[PDB]
């Protein structure tokens, strides 16, 4: 159920 | 600064419980907790799937503690290195993105413990993360401060309260947000005698007494997280054990285990200088 988070930090 | 909070200590305010604590100065049936009332408490988080691994702690702009078992535990296939792993910070809900608020880090190194058992009763759970860059600190973030021989030896005491805080499991449900409970440390050879489980000197257990009424304890999802106490003295917090491990949640006649960050202190030191 977790909000997805900005896609710059996962890279 | 360390253990002084800028939204409590730093404007004069106490926090709803604390006065519990230090009159005993003479997560399961927790609370929630208020805005700003833990700043250091540190999210472990995965990327691929994005869940919750554990609680951790900042003890500087650029350094987390939490428990080794955490990254690495070969009884479960877990060994999470660098690149698999996020840290969340100012956090005070488990699964929304608090935008503005929570900032999100990547990690240079992980630093386990070079003597960290997992092959019999996690001795020295403990472990380092250095992150890429300092996070900077505001009313939601704020670092903790790690004990002296002084503070510890008047500090940890059996009967005296400490506060365990985390988004772990509510019952052996997860929570929205952040949960806090006070628990009482519990005599050595109470703890000892609660177990088969050889407990080290490098470890002290928390709980009520199944007779003492009150009840409460940390649970899966909390490991990690920081056993904080308030000083009588410099009224600052300290971080005086690492939520460890222990058998079920809450069960009576049974208590929480924590790594006893005093004792390993020279460890952490040799790392932190060393690298920086
Ligand atoms: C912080 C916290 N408080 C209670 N728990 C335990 C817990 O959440 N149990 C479930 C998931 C069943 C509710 C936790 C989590 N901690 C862990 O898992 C760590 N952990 C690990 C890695 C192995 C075994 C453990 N409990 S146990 O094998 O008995 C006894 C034990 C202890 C140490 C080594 C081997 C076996 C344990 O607690």
């Amino acid at each position: 159920d977790f909000e997805e988070i900005p896609e710059e930090y996962l890279q | 600064d360390c253990g002084l909070r800028p939204l409590f200590e730093k404007k004069s305010l106490e926090d709803k419980t604390e006065r519990e604590l230090l009159e005993s100065y003479i997560i399961v049936e927790g609370s929630d907790a208020e805005i700003g009332m833990s700043p250091w408490q540190v999210m472990l988080f995965r990327k691929s799937p994005q869940e919750l691994l554990c609680g951790a702690s900042l003890i500087s702009d650029r350094w987390v503690l939490t428990a080794a078992h955490c990254l690495l535990y070969p009884p479960w296939d877990k060994n999470f290195t660098e690149n698999d792993l996020l840290v969340r910070i100012g956090k005070h809900s488990r699964t929304r993105y608090e935008r503005n608020i929570e900032k999100i880090s990547m990690l240079e190194k992980i630093y386990i413990h070079p003597r960290y058992n997992w092959r019999e009763n996690l001795d020295r759970d403990i472990a380092l993360m250095k992150l890429k860059k300092p996070v900077a600190f505001s009313d939601y973030i704020h670092p903790v401060c790690l004990p002296d021989r002084e503070t510890a030896a008047s500090l940890l005491q059996a009967g005296y309260k400490g506060r365990v805080t985390g988004w772990g499991n509510l019952k052996e449900g997860q929570p929205s947000v952040l949960q806090v409970v006070n628990l009482p440390i519990v005599e050595r050879p109470v703890c000892k005698d609660s177990t088969r489980i050889r407990i080290t000197d490098n470890m002290f257990c928390a709980g009520y007494k199944p007779d003492e009424g009150k009840r409460g304890d940390a649970c899966e999802g909390d490991s990690g997280g920081p056993f904080v106490m308030k000083s009588p003295f410099n009224n600052r917090w300290y971080q005086m054990g690492i939520v460890s491990w222990g058998e079920g949640c809450d069960r009576d006649g049974k208590y929480g285990f924590y790594t006893h960050v005093f004792r390993l202190k020279k460890w952490i030191q040799k790392v932190i200088d060393q690298f920086g």
